[PDB]
């Protein structure tokens, strides 16, 4: 019934979310611009 | 008819009437008839020129670093170096190609459309 | 209401639909390709005749789909199928 | 019959409904993405030869870092980086996902899907825009000021067009949720549509559309993440 | 269950078109790259030892 | 209702239809011939007199389709089909 | 009810149409044709005088489509033809 | 059924179809001619000045077909032809 | 009012636009293609049959919608889905 | 059934037509007159201040119609005219 | 009345409009994409071998807008949502 | 036959009319930027970097229309006006 | 009569005026963009890669209006709003 309509999986995805890019920004990125300015 | 002008840096080399001229400007071919607008063009490294006129044989013309001027009359075309076609030797020409200098590689391309071995 | 006028009207409106169609497409597309004329005749006088070849092909291939509409409009508003 | 929307697993939290189906299917491009990173961690090597992963994280990094540097230049906004790189990881996958097959029966001619893309639901879409238009905001207000900043946003480049310009400040996270759930949403329902075919013929469209909704999804991913560093970078001027 | 074999058979499909015609261009990619920075690498050492 | 009054409102919608597509196809194509036409003039001040000829023929092909529409209309509005 | 009414209803969404598509159809065309004047004029300083003649030809054409269409309008609201 | 009411909806609804046609051609004609100016603009800066004559011109004719529709339209909703 | 009426005026209605969209498309896709066609033959006349390659291949797929948008048509007005 | 209701009807469905064509003519002269503008700007950079000043004077005359439009629909919607 | 007589012609009706605007797209993209194709070929005939490729792609997505319109309207006439 | 059932239906075929009307617009306003952008992008690489300035501008201001556009279709379906 | 039988044919016409817009507009940008490709490669074949970037950043775009319109009209058809 109107799929449009926001729920409460809005803030659980949210959360999923915010924990990847916690981990991009601290496992990820950071080490692979070292990587990328050292060669 | 129109009056094309072959027109070397050395020396005048060609001039007479025809009924079609194409060539290869640096966007793509073109043709040209008697009364064909004003245009000024840069031929194609290893452009060809051809020369068709009325009651004789086309005139395949091997262009090194040309210009194309279409004027209210007169259809000039200069070159570095233009060899007509009765002059070219395919065995120098099709040996240029593939070679490292690209000016000669583009110089026996021209040979070779001239010719039309392509 | 008697059927018969329902399919007629829905006929008619169809019939116009089709001709609003196709007038729209024929007259866009030759307004395209006599654009393309006219230029080409700027360019090259003496390539005139010889541009009449593609662009009769275009025009051709344009009005075509016209008349076909007109066609079927007429069997639309003339023999309308499914009418009682 | 279609039953277009209707998540299967929902349940029920804190006075709040919670679509079980799309969580499971987020929980699982999360544990992707961090097997993904974790096992890059455990590859990183500035002297030997990369590995495939380390290939892909680099290539995606010099994108993201690219596109920052010729919009607002990294050293002004380095965090747009991991922001942008992980978005496009985790739409990228998402998406990506879809194309296991995992449609079946419903033992009543309703197809049912094991795994559905969560950005076809509009919840995951909303969360991510959200989430953007909240984080670039942010970074304006930081940059020009708390009070400045809605003036810069509200004046835009003509001070005529300020009806116009609010507009499209609104418009900027809605056109990025619904642009992308659409382009997912369609992919539920077409393949929903190629269930109704016998077995034998629904291979073929089956196979073309999920072969085309591949690309589909990669260039989904890839406006998502260039359009949030372009508006980051929007927002940082001056 | 027949809609299930029916993608499952798309999915076979695509899978073959994948393995044909993406996975050699992206193969010949890596193996550029990784080539390519294997060759930095030994022209870096070999220019230390210069 | 009178089944005549449903067949004259369908063709009046589908006159109507048939303007609206008439109209639109001769404006827009007319308006291309005559960009073209006044480009060429641009580029060439004597080519002038050539350029209308071809010119011509373009809006020939627009205008007449348009017109032909016109006929159209007025058997839908006037002599409508299916009228009893 | 009055068969009129729904004459006059038919009448009035066919008017609208007819005027809808005349003013798509000018204002496309003014517009294109201007178009062309201003680059025109824009690459030819003095052509100016001489341009206005083909560019007043063709909103000529534009507006001859236009104003038929007004008039066919003002015929099919003011007079509907087959009013009861 | 009160008979004016029908005879409302459908002064409505071709109202409605005038301005969207008014509005349609207006939009595009002024973005072709805007088109126009700002490329010459571009190319020829010193032209500026004299390039807004034939915009003017060219804008003109746009926006009198859009301004001839709101007049129209108006006549269709506020006093409607055809009211009984 | 019998069911199969409603259905057929509908199915009409359907076609008809089918036809409207089917032709535009049909018609200005193919204007299109002829006018780069004829601007091919007007910058250098002897590659028309070079030409005829590609334009057939961009003409087939405009009339590959037409006659497949076509064929739906005929579906709709001689054999209705639906029809009760 | 209720007038009013009838008169509803078809004042949406007129100002769903207003903003259509609206929307229409705004994203489509805003395109244009923006692809002049990225042009402008890609053959002289330095003319990005420059070109700015008809540009948005063209996004002017676009968007104030759309608006125009925008607004009537509204007095179709919240005061509809001739809703009794 | 029967329901499903209304739903059926709702649905026809909006099949219609379905293929009418898919028609539209793809003829027009077609043509568009077949003039890029076309204009480029007759520059460079040797170009043919790199412009299929991107013109391929542009067919692609064009036709995916067509193909994709078409499933809806199979499921609005043939399994019509909400047909009681 | 429940007023609120006739409203309804109005003001979904308003807000489909909406939405078409938007879709079109912000279609073929963003083909024509991002035409405008990727020929910018051919004639120079270095462009790229700057050249997405004013293309975002455009299709800030065509997208904003069609979401206006889109905002209205919600008011047209979820609160229609004049519900009773 | 059913009401709900008004409401559905309503949200058939609406959705599929949601489509038609969305095609058109999806196939005409895309039409467009693969154009300036084309045009691109063709004479800038060192570009070609440099363009596949551009390029789906417009498609990408472009498509959005359509695919959207593809999700309201879901909504319109399988979730209709007001169906009650």
């Amino acid at each position: 019934s109107n799929f449009l309509i926001p729920n409460g999986t809005f803030f659980a995805v949210l959360i999923i979310f915010l924990i990847v890019l916690g981990v991009i920004s601290k496992w990820v990125v950071p080490p692979i611009s070292k990587v990328l300015a050292e060669r | 008819d129109l009056n094309v002008e072959i027109v070397a840096v050395e020396r005048e080399l060609w001039s007479g009437p025809a009924t079609f001229v194409f060539t290869r400007t640096t966007a793509g071919e073109i043709g040209i008839l008697p009364r064909h607008i004003p245009l000024v063009a840069q031929l194609v490294d290893d452009a060809m020129v051809r020369v068709e006129r009325e009651g004789e044989d086309d005139l395949r013309i091997a262009v090194d670093g040309g210009f194309l001027s279409v004027t209210e009359e007169t259809v000039r075309i200069l070159v570095e170096n233009a060899q007509f076609e009765s002059e070219i030797d395919a065995d120098a020409a099709k040996e240029d190609a593939a070679s490292d200098d690209e000016r000669t590689a583009a110089w026996g391309r021209a040979r070779l459309r001239a010719l039309g071995q392509i | 209401l008697d059927p018969n006028a329902i399919i007629t009207a829905g006929a008619l409106i169809g019939g116009g639909l089709i001709m609003g169609g196709g007038a729209i497409g024929a007259g866009i597309g030759d307004g395209i390709a006599g654009n393309a004329l006219i230029s080409g005749i700027a360019r090259q006088p003496e390539a005139q005749g010889r541009l009449f070849t593609p662009f009769f092909i275009t025009v051709g291939l344009v009005e075509a789909a016209y008349f076909i509409n007109l066609a079927f409009m007429a069997l639309f508003v003339f023999a309308t199928p499914g009418l009682q | 019959a279609i039953h277009v929307g209707h998540h299967t697993l929902v349940f029920e939290l804190f006075g709040m409904t919670f679509n079980g189906d799309t969580i499971l299917a987020t929980a699982v491009t999360a544990v992707i993405v961090i097997a993904l990173a974790f096992y890059l961690r455990a590859k990183v090597t500035s002297t030997g030869v990369p590995s495939g992963v380390q290939l892909f994280w680099e290539a995606l990094t010099i994108q993201m870092r690219q596109q920052i540097e010729g919009s607002i230049g990294m050293k002004i906004a380095p965090f747009v980086l991991p922001l942008s790189v992980t978005i496009f990881v985790f739409i990228l996958i998402s998406n990506w996902l879809a194309v296991l097959p995992l449609q079946y029966g419903g033992a009543d001619g309703a197809a049912a899907e094991l795994y559905k893309a969560p950005a076809s639901d509009i919840n995951f879409v909303l969360a991510l825009a959200l989430f953007v238009f909240v984080c670039y905001h942010a970074a304006g207000i930081w940059r020009r000021g708390i009070v400045g900043h809605p003036i810069k946003v509200v004046k835009g480049h003509v001070a005529f067009l300020a009806p116009i310009n609010i507009v499209e400040e609104l418009a900027k996270p809605i056109s990025l949720a619904l642009r992308l759930f659409g382009n997912i949403f369609a992919g539920g329902i077409l393949v929903a549509l190629i269930a109704m075919f016998p077995w034998y013929i629904q291979w073929f469209p089956n196979a073309v559309w999920k072969t085309f909704d591949l690309f589909v999804g990669l260039i989904q991913a890839f406006i998502f993440s260039l359009l949030t560093i372009l508006y980051f970078s929007q927002s940082m001027e001056l | 269950m027949s809609i299930f074999i029916g993608q499952l058979i798309g999915f076979a499909v695509i899978a073959f078109i994948i393995v044909k015609w993406v996975v050699p261009p992206v193969r010949t990619l890596m193996r550029n790259q990784q080539e390519a920075v294997r060759a930095a690498l030994a022209e870096s050492a070999e220019a230390a030892k210069k």
